[PDB]
């Protein structure tokens, strides 16, 4: 005559860790690492601009593919895999820091500089290098200044924006480097070519690199890029003798916000915190292993595979 | 690491699902099963406080600081790549230590609740019953249901039935 | 978790003061209560080493306060401070719950332990009436009562008389 | 009669978090994270060195604000917000390396480079930009050389400094660039400038980069300074025809010192091992939320106003 | 902590190499000494374990980043110098609390094996033995080598001597 | 009659620290902090190079401490202390970029350039600086470009290597600075020197600079370094007035390999997959204390002489 005391087994336990064994059994246990995420982009309650084959340097310059994005504002900022920043052969000096600077940026200004050149100058100078609808153009913010007569030298000028507003003020310009020196004298000139360029937080002087011979080999025309804040309240100058292209606008971005760097196509249906390159994550857990590049608010990658968590006891079955 | 579980008890009742700890009774009627609200209760309630913390989500908001498209200056990507590699050997540390140190206290927290239960109807029982080591307790009386029920609902009254008992534990 | 506190003892004593741990008892001579001496330093000294651990590098600067720093180093130094100061504080809430859950759980069992020192010590003299208490089945006064305390009662002094009121 | 068994309870108990619990009622707590710290610099047990005004750059220099921190010893350096470096409108390559080389040592000497020019030359030039007694100066470890003879070609010159130390030698120079054209005949003649610098270890050379038109434009007079370390034995060359703001000075960090920048006041009477921007941070306890940008000894910065380790047993009381 | 180790019992046995937890026995036929293979086999292979979960770190390549044989420059060089430092300061906290944490589970763990040979004597021993405060039982039948053999050889059948017991626990 | 269970102790025990008690004394305990290393780079499953006295930016253009190193492949590329890099006075530009690049590879191939010069070149200057078999000189991938005609005017030469393989070529030059104009005349005439470099990807102009410097090894004029990659199908030009100091074979990095830096020898019987300056590290424990700065899958580096995990119960001695 007797009274009994137990406890619940399962049929099938799951082997999970403890600190003095592995391959413990329990009755019920639970994942602690995300290893699936949603392929998409997911952009609910986030005003987002999605800058497509476009590239963040494209913005401050306005090449053709960046038409539509030189002005705007958003929480965040998607980058796409070939995107494109110039239509010229050329790179910008000291790219990556700028880049950053525009995807922790959270809008875009554009301000005119209201820059204007002398009768000896061709202000509209444009290219095939840049087909803008169907035609030659030029990069939208900047103007590629030439000699008005061909061959004859380009004028001694000075350009001076100045930023009048309460915010710094991000400008661009180019200089361009001939690809002979046939070349170089056409369009400004057989002197000496000199670009000053100095604010009161800046100073400094470019000299157009000309290059040799065929157009196949490595030295010929480029277009480099360079840039500086102007801070407010603060005059900037230039001073050329041609080889400056010269910018139309500046810029100022507005705000902060996220920069995505993604190949997943955008999701408005669905909401989220924590993105990376081929999507996004969207977890109850702690730690995830889709991938050690993430931005946002984000579960902490882990090298594992799998960390079970038992949720039930021992299952010692009969 | 109590006695219970994985110890004096050899198993586990894959049959009762009624709750995680329980009852097993033997007596003229027949046997029956029953499972206790109260301590299975305790140790479900012990598991929600663990993974409530578990999705503790606070989280500091990150931004990219490796360009996924383009290069990046080849010295501060190695100091970059040098740190991200540290992170992450720490986190995965901290993460098996977690699941690790924590499946062990859940193992036996479940330990605890089974023991505490047993060592909660052995003080009723007082002199009317023995233990025979493996979970059960040898009653030294007749127990109809209704009396099994009193264990269970921990209202047995064992002056009731302590001269009975006490007189058959000795003859 | 051990049976004790919040378990099989319904509550605690606020009165009692010289002690975390401690007898009532109830007799001819009537009630009192003292603390225990022992098992309240048992506790009270693992409690001061985990702060001897807990008050137990120098570093200079890297972000420059009062002027600009190059951004993309500016940008990475956020980075590992963040995620450092992410790992610090996962630690500290950690280390904090792991500590008072220790702790809570050794008390409960210093007091098991008591406990179980009297009952081993009052060897068939009493039985355990399951809420905390011993029910002595015999004659005990104030004499016997820190006799109790001390851990210095001698059972068989007693067995005989206390075994014949078992029974009847 | 029996005997009873029982723990301690309080009224007024503290709540704690545990492993199962987010909400557990205890009978003693005591805090994990230090929330106060004190609102002044605490310096004693310091030889210290407050900048006031001088910025850490114009050490090197001797801008007029840092004439009393030419030279020093100390163990504690002390930046304030918004501290002078440059009187003549310029910048520094590398400024923020250099800063944090003056930040980190624990004082300097100046050694003189005995420098010395021809008749055709004039190495007393001053600015209005930098004054001492109110009129006209210059940098007091720098000389600002020009054609005595106003329009004349800057004759081209050569000077060595040779380091006949032990340890390193921190050699500042600064190159001008003028105004305008107009501005740049007269100072230095209407010949191409240039300035070459060698040691056994650094080579560069600088060409003055003239701006135009109004005084009022970005493209105005400036000096932008340049520097390196000259290495113990190791001479270090000059070749310029204008343009040069030749160092009549340079530096040698001593020793290992503790950089503080934090606008807090100096407190003397107190001590401490732990600095932030607010003041100093003073606590047995692990870890703090005052600021996560500390130096020295320190609790570490932790996202939390509060931590609490139970000190007492779970807390029960009567009903 | 569990009752015992530290505890009831006044001090380890050194005279017993055989085993971590052991016998002892005092009857007519002289005194002898065994230890018990079960018992201690529990705690050597959870120990084991410990060991086992600490070596096994598999981790990452981590290439240089600091110069050993030439200067870096001063600003990443600081960086370097102080994430380096703030990853060690984790890790040496991550170790020093490893260890208080891996020992305080290690002695409590080999602490409760004792008090589960104990109740497990003293669960088979029912009604034929008491329990002393320090770590023995006196048993009140006459006990045979043999039966000892028996006490520690989990075989002990009470029932068999039961009548015998009980009288001597009262006469 | 009776019976009794004890657990056994030693006589004397160990110490180690627990969560409640700094002092605390257990039967037995392992140590969890590795204290001795090897003094060895045990190389034994590595195909290494042991570079001794060349420094790896040497093998890239060919110092005479570096001939054996020019070409090669490995898993593992040790670095020692005397490295020489130049034999020549000068630098390198981003030498710690360079550097770490080679360092990261699994080998490198060398590649010619092709590059032939006029009869007014004599393109096989030498110095005392450089010497093979106590013989002048210089380096192996460069040539040392001067007038085969004393005061001439080094001619107008321009230079083109088209990268026609499937990865990236690394490309070294070196602009020559004379140490005077007596001399600057005697090499390249007197002529202004101009050197205009030219890829996609980087285009420069540098100026060979007369002045007197300290004279190391003998000599007061330098020769800068410089360096691209050259990406395939890519092209990369020179212009040059003289100065130059072209390449004639251009560098290829292979592979991933493993940068050792160490003073210790090798051995190539031992096997580790940890190492430090002070050699290797081959243990099973968690931590060490041996340095702070190591290179591999290594154990972390902890501040601490020693560190006692408890492996057996409380001791109570007799
Ligand atoms: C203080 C003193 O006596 N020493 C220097 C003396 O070194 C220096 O002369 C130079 O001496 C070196 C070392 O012997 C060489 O001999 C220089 O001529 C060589 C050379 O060996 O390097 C000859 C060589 O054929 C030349 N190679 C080429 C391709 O040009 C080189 C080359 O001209 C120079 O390296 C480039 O400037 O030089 C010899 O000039 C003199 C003058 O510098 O000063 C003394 O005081
Ligand atoms: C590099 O040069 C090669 C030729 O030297 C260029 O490739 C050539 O493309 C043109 C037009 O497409 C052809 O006429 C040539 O025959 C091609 N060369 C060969 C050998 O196939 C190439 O475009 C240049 N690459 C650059 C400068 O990016
Ligand atoms: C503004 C200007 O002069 N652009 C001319 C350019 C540039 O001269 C070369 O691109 C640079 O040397 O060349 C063109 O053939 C072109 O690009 O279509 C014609 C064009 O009008
Ligand atoms: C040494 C020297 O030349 N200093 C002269 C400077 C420079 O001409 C310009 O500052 C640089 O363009 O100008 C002054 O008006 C000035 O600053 O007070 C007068 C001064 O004597
Ligand atoms: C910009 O120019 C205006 C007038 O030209 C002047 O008021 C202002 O001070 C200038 N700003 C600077 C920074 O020189
Ligand atoms: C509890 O601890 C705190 C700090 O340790 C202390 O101030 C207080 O006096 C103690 N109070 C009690 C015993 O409740
Ligand atoms: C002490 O540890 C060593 C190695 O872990 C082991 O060989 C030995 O058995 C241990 N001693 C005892 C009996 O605990
Ligand atoms: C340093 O200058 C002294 C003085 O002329 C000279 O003896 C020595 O050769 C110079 N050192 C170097 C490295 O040229």
């Amino acid at each position: 005559d007797k009274i009994c005391l137990g406890h619940h087994a399962v049929a099938n336990g799951t082997i999970v860790k403890t600190l003095t064994n592995e391959q413990e059994e329990v009755t019920n246990a639970t994942e602690t690492v995300e290893s699936t995420g949603i392929n998409r982009l997911c952009m609910k309650g986030r005003k987002h601009k999605d800058l497509g084959n476009c590239h963040p340097i494209g913005m401050l310059i306005g090449t053709p593919a960046c038409d539509l994005h030189l002005t705007g504002m958003w929480d965040t900022l998607i980058e796409r895999e070939n995107a494109i920043a110039y239509c010229y052969p050329g790179a910008t000096v000291n790219v990556e820091a700028l880049r950053q600077k525009i995807m922790e940026s959270g809008g875009i200004n554009k301000i005119s500089t209201g820059f204007t050149y002398g009768s000896s100058i061709n202000s509209a100078g444009t290219t095939r290098a840049c087909m803008r609808n169907g035609g030659n153009s030029f990069y939208a913010e900047l103007k590629w200044l030439v000699s008005k007569s061909a061959g004859q030298n380009f004028p001694q000028t000075t350009n001076t924006y100045r930023n009048t507003d309460t915010a710094e003020h991000l400008i661009m310009w180019g200089i361009h480097h001939p690809s002979s020196t046939q070349e170089k004298n056409t369009l400004y000139g057989t002197q000496s070519l000199s670009i000053s360029v100095g604010s009161s937080t800046y100073r400094n002087n470019f000299v157009p690199v000309v290059g040799a011979r065929p157009q196949v080999n490595g030295l010929s025309s480029r277009i480099d890029f360079h840039w500086t804040l102007v801070q407010p309240g603060d005059n900037i100058t230039f001073s050329h003798n041609g080889g400056l292209i010269a910018p139309s606008r500046v810029s100022k971005l507005i705000g902060r916000g996220l920069g995505i760097q993604s190949d997943a196509p955008i999701d408005n249906n669905c909401e989220s915190k924590c993105f990376w390159r081929g999507g996004s994550i969207n977890t109850r857990l702690p730690f995830q292993n889709l991938s050690p590049r993430t931005v946002g608010q984000c579960p902490k990658y882990v090298n594992r595979r799998s960390l079970m968590l038992a949720t039930g006891m021992r299952n010692v079955p009969e | 690491l109590f006695g219970a579980i994985a110890g004096f008890l050899e198993n586990g009742w894959e049959g009762m699902v009624d709750g995680w700890y329980g009852f097993r009774h033997q007596n003229a009627q027949g046997t029956g099963q029953a499972a206790d609200y109260k301590s299975t209760q305790a140790a479900i309630d012990q598991i929600t406080g663990k993974l409530n913390r578990l999705v503790e989500k606070t989280n500091t908001e990150f931004e990219s600081i490796e360009s996924e498209f383009s290069e990046i200056e080849h010295q501060i990507g190695n100091v970059i790549n040098w740190t991200k590699d540290s992170i992450t050997d720490i986190w995965t540390y901290q993460a098996e230590l977690l699941v690790a140190m924590e499946n062990q206290h859940t193992i036996d927290m479940a330990d605890s609740e089974m023991l505490n239960l047993y060592e909660r109807v052995r003080k009723q029982l007082r002199q009317n019953a023995e233990e025979d080591g493996k979970g059960c307790f040898e009653i030294y009386h007749a127990c109809d249901d209704s009396c099994m029920e009193s264990i269970r609902n921990n209202t047995y009254d064992h002056s009731q039935y302590r001269e009975e008992a006490l007189l058959n534990r000795l003859n």
